[PDB]
């Protein structure tokens, strides 16, 4: 809508930047890594990395640097942002408190410049006297490093050479000397300056290399006591200083394009060099004065965006395109090799995604990646099991935990039912043996076993209630039905037992060596379930009806029925429970149609407090009773497991990440301490639950670039579009190396210097078990462009229509290509049609049944028809080129690159489209979303994110004309836009996919909701400590090179859910003179409580971020 | 066909005129979405293009009083282009900047001389006449969009020093210009084939293609504004598209509409007539350093877009070839018109020396001209 708010639910992934140095104490070593908005803080340690603080910045990070001063004691931290913000930060820690101050601050952004080809460029020199900045073309940006110069005033050197590639200042010089690679008419140079600190121009430098190779790209900087620079191009790596050039041209290095480099040791004799598929060289400075460069393999590792040397042979790896690394450098014996010790998790560039369900507890799978780093990533919330151990014994029916050992407190037995039968098994650590327990039978399937009063074990089962003894180990007293009957269902506590034989329930009572039966009513309607839970003696008893269908709750040993709440419907209960959550007594009832009904309960009265019920799954649940921490909670057993738990109050219901539980039971082995077993048709496995709800990514390795996903709910699997890089054979392509469309079950094609070529695809990956079903191969020079997975017409199958195009690179505009469509039926994908269109398939959509596809300039509708064919039904000529397609209903948002969005309505009556509203400013757009009938969301040029809608119109001209009414500077650059609900004041939910793997979700806000929020955020801008004192709404502005306006209809909920984390003096200065409207346009003084409530009800509508620090 | 003792430079000179004028060269420019008041000459038609040199002859004693006033101030006039001539109705113009100025007072009869070019583009809010008969327009001042690469944004500090490539001595070097400049397309949803439709650089050098056929004899801006401008003022467009072409903020969106104009209309019929066909694409050529088609004043003040093409047909010749006033010097014209509806298409031009080449051109008049799409 008008009115909408923007939180992260992933935080970016992607590394930009990472440095090493003394930042935290001048005896650690650490260890900066950027993620965009983002910076880490860890040091480094002998057994690995350890996180010690994270900040977040109000700003892109493009130069992250550490120096150290004369007079510093430790590091200081030189930042520039995307948008001109510097400063110097210092690490203080004070016992268990750290804050990142800002030494200074400033922004050094020029009235007029030309940004440079090669970006933002930062450097510091040897004796840090300056921070150079390369900002523009023909400047050079000096902030002199005096300890006065707190807000970073700086001054401007004429630069000649106007295109500069890199630039680097460097070691051993009488003054601060700067050299840089440069290109004009007659080539590509390298050439030196010194910096005039007194004349603050350049002066003749020490050294110039005019005509240096086509393609070098790389200032290094070599310390004493060689100094001079290397230059690293495509094919060679030359050495320069006064009198002495050294250059090599390697074969090693012949295909490789070096694209980040490290100084591996203080007096420089090693580097590390990574290129952009992922291979990692040493240069070598071998001395004799230095006498030549040697260039050595070492292997490969993710492609790298930047590399930093850590100690003892370990270095990190920082990814854009992959999951980034640690790698141990392992090299006489054999040559140097790399070896990865650890991996940490990257999600970008997300190039598409979908939400697959599965309540609104939704997966959300992602195309991740590029070329060998190319994945699938999984992502779903919900509690971790860690699994420990794993039995094959199937058909399991029940769980119970016992101790065999009166004087130890730990569980060493495990006993488990099974259909007409009784297992027990031993834990002895982590060595489980199955075993007889004397006193216990093995003929009858048990209904409950455990623990009881007077150092006893009962084992209630179909035909008697057994008590067996501890120290004799036999049974003592035994109960039968007076008539032989078996029970049908028994219920059990320490002091008591409730055993129901059809529809009599008799009330048992456990006793030293003996079972007296105190009563043995007959209910009305059959008894289904039953419990006894205290809340140790239990006076109160729940049951449930077999025929009347309903769930009561009668009093002991009195039998009379205290509450009788009729539940109605046709399906009986399955399980009911009697538990205390947060001093709140409540009565959960699980359905037999995986309906959890709960109500509440009193110990005296035991009337009803509640009505609600939440649909857990298909599958009946069983509910079981465990303690988490000194609180109890349930767990849930159904089609799709759960844990139930109190929170504020307020039951809460989070989902576990298991696929099928239908047995469970808390265990506290000694070598399975706190943990719990759980059982599935054929397994039984023992684990321990996850200490704090995290997100769970599954990573699936494609070893080529994904493009488009869509999930066939039908088939169980996803479709996706991806492509492989192969290179021309001598023997006329050929592939780099396996990828999923070269390691697939069945596979197809369409038809029967070292120069790339893309070979696309569209692969059929199984959603369980992502294995690569089929790949079918697209034609030569064929470009896969949009994929759906839809029904058309009145045809039942489930079809893979995939957009493709024709790509000479002698032809700019695609004069051809095709919409192909596909049936994955059985193991096989078959072509059942194909249609040929003159222009590219740049879009489809599934449009009412018909097929809604975008070629060229041209938004044409298809008809499905009953000869399994595409009939074109009308056209749309529209003066910009349909990229984005998006429909809600009948209308249709058409968009281009350049930020031209078109509104259609498609006329039923008319069988062609009107022209509804357009809205054209240049600017470069990425996506498009609709959010209702009237407001459309959109991507643009740099960073940010827009809403436009239509207005509402009392003319012609304000009907046809959208308004732009939501700016706002994201940060990020979104590739997809897609609506779903990943999680259980905010309508409607738009997630969205970043270059840097951030998901973040867009929602709407009321007019009051959105009023509220924006006081609130400029109350919260007075109070937030700001990293390096950038201002929010200077951050938040929209922003292009050429213009700036301050964000509107936005929300940052970023900045809203920092309201928590102040402190309470502080929450009541933001909440001062706020409007708090409770549902009656009524407002009154806020309060901090009031807001406490909607921040933290804001904050379960996404994904909780993790703690950086241990 | 080729160009023999004709001094292309003579026609952008505008010698027809008379005698040196006085030259100003003090430049003036609004800020970007601003609200001036800037005066309107009456009897100007013509749709002004940014960079497009206007020639005019004032005899009027209004339109007169008005330059001289114009010449002590800002020199800048407003140019409208009419949706509806006769209705006096437009939406949009340029703002004529006056550098070359001539009053003339021979025989006691006041004659008003300038050349003055296009700059800025602007929005119609509203057109009040003074007393004077001289229109006085409300103007909010449109914007010149410049936009950055496509890989500004997306394009990762690694692969940063990679944006500069070596030099253009040729397909080779556009396939490998294109895979590193577009290299981070691979970070986005689309191919890098996508993101050259909306490169300038590519598409100035397609235009660049075809700009050579007419003019086979560099001398091209290398700005995209300046070019794309340049581009617009050569087409023998109808009004409509030309209006349409002026509206257009980005240099991008306007250099992909010409691309799409050159392609498409490769024809020119009698705008009153629709079915007799003038001359092709084929025939355009170049006389002008400006290009085959500038606007030049006749004797009465009255403007004309000619665009110069080797052959035209279906048109009958009237009158006798006369030299006065001609537009290329070392020409005579005749006037023709169209062989159907008699509507005056424009001129032959006819050599006055064997010696001279081409021999014989014909000057069309752009608002006697529509461009069809031939099928
Ligand atoms: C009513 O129009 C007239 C009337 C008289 C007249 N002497 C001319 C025109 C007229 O349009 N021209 C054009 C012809 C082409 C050229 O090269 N230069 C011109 O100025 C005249 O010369
Ligand atoms: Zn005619």
């Amino acid at each position: 809508m008008s009115y909408n708010y923007v939180v992260t639910a992933q935080k970016p992934t992607a590394v930009n930047g990472c440095v090493t140095g003394h930042f935290t104490s001048a005896e650690d070593l650490n260890l900066l890594i950027a993620k965009n908005t983002r910076l880490e803080i860890y040091v480094v340690t002998a057994e690995g990395l350890r996180p010690v603080k994270e900040v977040g910045m109000y700003g892109k990070i493009a130069v992250m640097e550490l120096f150290r001063p004369k007079g510093e004691s430790k590091d200081l931290l030189f930042i520039l942002t995307a948008k001109y913000n510097a400063c110097i930060l210092e690490y203080k820690q004070s016992g268990e408190s750290i804050d990142i101050i800002t030494r200074a601050h400033g922004n050094v952004q020029d009235r007029i410049g030309r940004p440079s080809e090669t970006g933002i460029i930062g450097i510091i020199d040897p004796e840090c006297r300056m921070i150079g900045l390369r900002l523009y073309d023909g400047l050079f940006k000096v902030i002199p490093l005096d300890r006065d110069n707190k807000e970073l005033k700086a001054f401007n050197i004429r630069l000649e050479e106007l295109h500069v590639i890199d630039v680097k200042f460097l070691y051993g010089c009488q003054a601060p000397t700067i050299c840089f690679v440069y290109q004009d008419p007659q080539g590509r140079h390298v050439k030196t300056y010194e910096v005039s600190l007194r004349e603050k121009e350049f002066n003749k430098g020490p050294w110039k290399q005019e005509n240096v190779e086509a393609e070098a790209s790389m200032v290094i900087a070599v310390p004493e006591p060689f100094g001079g620079a290397i230059i690293i191009g495509q094919e060679s790596i030359t050495y320069h200083n006064g009198d002495k050039y050294l250059a090599i041209a390697p074969p090693i290095i012949k295909q490789s394009t070096i694209v980040c480099h490290n100084r591996v040791d203080p007096n420089g004799s090693r580097y590390l060099l990574g290129d952009m598929e992922g291979r990692l060289f040493m240069l070598l400075l071998e001395k004799e004065t230095l006498k030549d460069l040697r260039v050595e393999l070492l292997g490969e590792t993710s492609i790298a965006e930047c590399l930093t040397y850590l100690d003892n042979g370990v270095v990190f790896v920082g990814s854009r395109l992959g999951d980034s690394q640690l790698v141990k450098l392992n090299v006489n014996e054999q040559g140097s090799y790399v070896v990865a010790m650890e991996t940490f998790t990257n999600l970008g560039p997300i190039v598409d995604m979908c939400v697959v369900d599965l309540q609104g507890q939704g997966q959300l799978v992602t195309c991740s990646g590029a070329f060998k780093e190319g994945s699938l990533r999984i992502i779903r919330n919900g509690i971790g099991i860690h699994e420990h151990a794993s039995i094959d014994l199937p058909g399991i029916k029940g769980l119970w935990p016992l101790r065999s050992d009166p004087n130890r407190e730990t569980d060493d037995t495990l006993v488990l039912s099974f259909v007409g039968q009784t297992r027990v098994l031993m834990l002895n650590g982590e060595e489980v043996e199955e075993t007889e327990l004397m006193g216990f039978v093995d003929d009858q399937q048990t209904f409950f076993c455990g623990n009881v009063a007077h150092q006893q074990l009962i084992q209630i089962t179909s035909a008697s209630v057994r008590l067996v003894s501890q120290e004799p180990k036999a049974l003592v007293s035994e109960w039968k039905e007076p008539q032989a009957k078996n029970i049908s269902v028994a219920s059990c506590n320490s002091s008591q037992v409730v055993v129901a034989v059809g529809r009599a329930l008799y009330y048992l009572q456990i006793h030293p060596q003996e079972l007296r039966q105190i009563s043995h009513t007959e209910m009305e309607h059959e008894v289904a379930c039953l419990d006894i839970t205290p809340l140790g003696l239990s006076p109160l008893c729940a049951i449930g009806l077999w025929t009347d269908i309903s769930a009561r709750i009668l009093k002991l040993p009195s039998f009379e029925l205290l509450h009788k709440e009729m539940l109605g419907g046709e399906i009986i209960p399955r399980s009911i429970l009697m538990t205390t959550f947060e001093s709140s007594h409540y009565l959960l009832c699980a359905l037999g149609d995986g309906a959890l009904f709960y109500f509440g309960l009193n110990i005296e009265t035991g009337l009803l407090s509640d009505r609600k019920k939440v649909t857990l799954g298909t599958q009946p649940t069983v509910l079981r009773t465990f303690r988490s921490l000194s609180t109890t909670n349930v767990f849930a057993c159904s089609d799709r497991p759960t844990v139930i738990y109190s929170s504020n109050h307020k039951l809460v219901f989070s989902n576990v990440n298991l696929k099928e539980v239908n047995y469970m039971c808390p265990l506290n082995s000694d070598g399975y301490p706190d943990s719990l077993a759980l059982a599935n048709n054929s397994t039984l496995t023992i684990g321990t639950i996850d200490e704090i709800q995290k997100l769970h990514i599954r990573t699936v390795p494609l070893y080529e670039s994904p493009r488009k996903i869509c999930y066939q709910e039908v088939s169980q699997c996803f479709g996706v579009l991806s492509s492989r890089i192969e290179v021309q054979d001598t023997s006329g392509t050929t592939a780099l190396r396996p990828s999923a469309s070269t390691q697939a079950l069945s596979s197809s094609v369409s038809s029967s210097f070292g120069e790339e070529v893309e070979v696309h695809n569209l692969l059929i990956i199984d959603q369980h078990t992502f294995e690569v079903l089929h790949a079918h191969q697209f034609l030569q020079n064929e470009y896969a462009l949009s994929l759906v997975s839809c029904k058309l017409g009145k045809d039942p199958n489930t079809y893979f229509i995939v957009g493709t195009a024709m790509v000479y690179p002698e032809e700019a505009e695609p004069k051809q290509g095709r919409i192909v469509v596909f049936q994955y039926s059985d193991g096989k994908l078959q072509t059942v049609a194909e249609k040929e269109v003159k222009g590219a398939v740049y879009s489809m959509v599934e449009f009412n049944g018909k097929l809604l596809a975008s070629i060229n300039s041209t938004v044409r509708l298809y008809e499905w028809t009953t000869e399994k064919e595409l009939r074109t039904e009308c056209n749309h000529y529209n003066n910009i080129m349909a990229l984005y397609l998006k429909t809600k209903g009948d209308f249709i948002l058409v968009g281009d690159l350049m930020r031209s969005v078109l509104l259609l309505a498609y006329k039923p009556m008319e069988g062609n489209f009107e022209e509804i509203a357009r809205d054209f400013n240049p600017n470069w757009m990425s996506a498009v979303e609709i959010l209702d009938d009237d407001n459309f969301l959109g991507a643009e040029n740099a960073f940010n994110l827009f809403v436009c809608q239509k207005d509402s119109a009392t003319t012609d001209e304000e009907r046809q004309h959208l308004q732009e009414v939501g700016l706002f500077h994201l940060g990020e650059f979104v590739n997809v836009f897609c609506h779903g609900s990943l999680v259980m004041p905010t309508q409607g939910s738009v997630l969205f996919g970043t270059v840097n793997g951030m998901i973040g979700l867009v929602t709407s806000l009321s007019e009051s909701w959105y009023n509220l929020l924006l006081d609130m955020q400029n109350r919260l801008n007075k109070v937030i400590k700001s990293v390096g004192k950038i201002e929010h709404s200077f951050w938040r502005s929209f922003h292009t090179e050429r213009k700036t306006e301050p964000a509107t209809g936005f929300i940052d909920g970023d900045l809203i859910e920092s309201f928590l984390d102040i402190s309470r003096p502080k929450m009541q200065e933001v909440v001062a003179n706020l409007q708090y409207d409770d549902g009656s346009g009524m407002k009154r003084e806020a309060t901090a409580d009031d807001l406490i409530k909607v921040v933290e009800e804001l904050t379960r509508i996404h994904w909780s971020h993790p703690q950086f620090e241990k | 066909p080729n160009i023999i003792n004709f001094d292309t430079s003579l026609p952008t000179s505008h010698t027809y005129l008379g005698a040196d004028m006085e030259e100003f060269h003090g430049r003036t420019l609004h800020d970007d979405d601003s609200c001036q008041v800037i005066p309107v000459l009456p009897q100007v038609m013509m749709i002004l293009i940014p960079g497009q040199t206007l020639p005019l002859q004032l005899f009027h004693p209004q339109e007169v009083s008005m330059v001289r006033n114009l010449i002590q101030k800002d020199r800048t006039f407003a140019v409208l282009a009419y949706s509806n001539v006769q209705e006096r109705e437009a939406q949009f113009g340029t703002t004529a900047e006056i550098y070359a100025y001539r009053e003339e007072q021979d025989f006691g009869i006041e004659i008003v001389k300038v050349k003055a070019i296009g700059r800025q583009r602007f929005k119609v809010l509203e057109l009040r006449t003074q007393s004077d008969g001289i229109q006085q327009a409300k103007v909010q001042i449109l914007p010149e969009c410049v936009l950055p690469s496509t890989m500004s944004a997306v394009q990762l500090e690694s692969l940063n020093k990679c944006q500069i490539f070596p030099s253009k001595p040729s397909y080779k070097w556009w396939q490998k210009y294109q895979k590193r400049k577009f290299h981070c397309a691979n970070l986005t949803s689309w191919p890098r084939w996508l993101y050259s439709l909306y490169d300038a650089e590519t598409l100035m050098d397609r235009i660049k293609k075809q700009l050579r056929e007419w003019d086979e004899n560099d001398s091209l801006p290398s700005n995209p504004i300046d070019f794309s401008y340049r581009v617009a003022a050569c087409l023998p467009i109808d009004d409509v598209l030309r209006i349409q072409l002026l509206k257009i903020g980005s240099a991008i969106q306007r250099l992909r509409c010409e691309l799409d104009i050159m392609n498409k209309c490769t024809s020119l019929c009698c705008k009153q007539c629709q079915e007799t066909e003038i001359t092709t694409k084929n025939e355009i050529f170049s006389l002008s350093l400006c290009g085959p088609m500038a606007a030049y004043v006749n004797p009465h003040g009255y403007v004309h877009e000619t665009l110069t093409v080797y052959k035209a047909c279906n048109l009958n010749l009237i009158g006798r070839p006369s030299t006065e006033h001609s537009w290329f010097p070392g020409y005579a014209w005749t006037v023709a018109q169209c062989k159907i509806c008699a509507s005056h298409i424009g001129w032959k031009f006819t050599a006055t020396k064997k010696d001279m080449s081409p021999q014989k051109f014909w000057g069309l008049t752009r608002s006697a001209l529509l461009p069809t799409i031939p099928d």
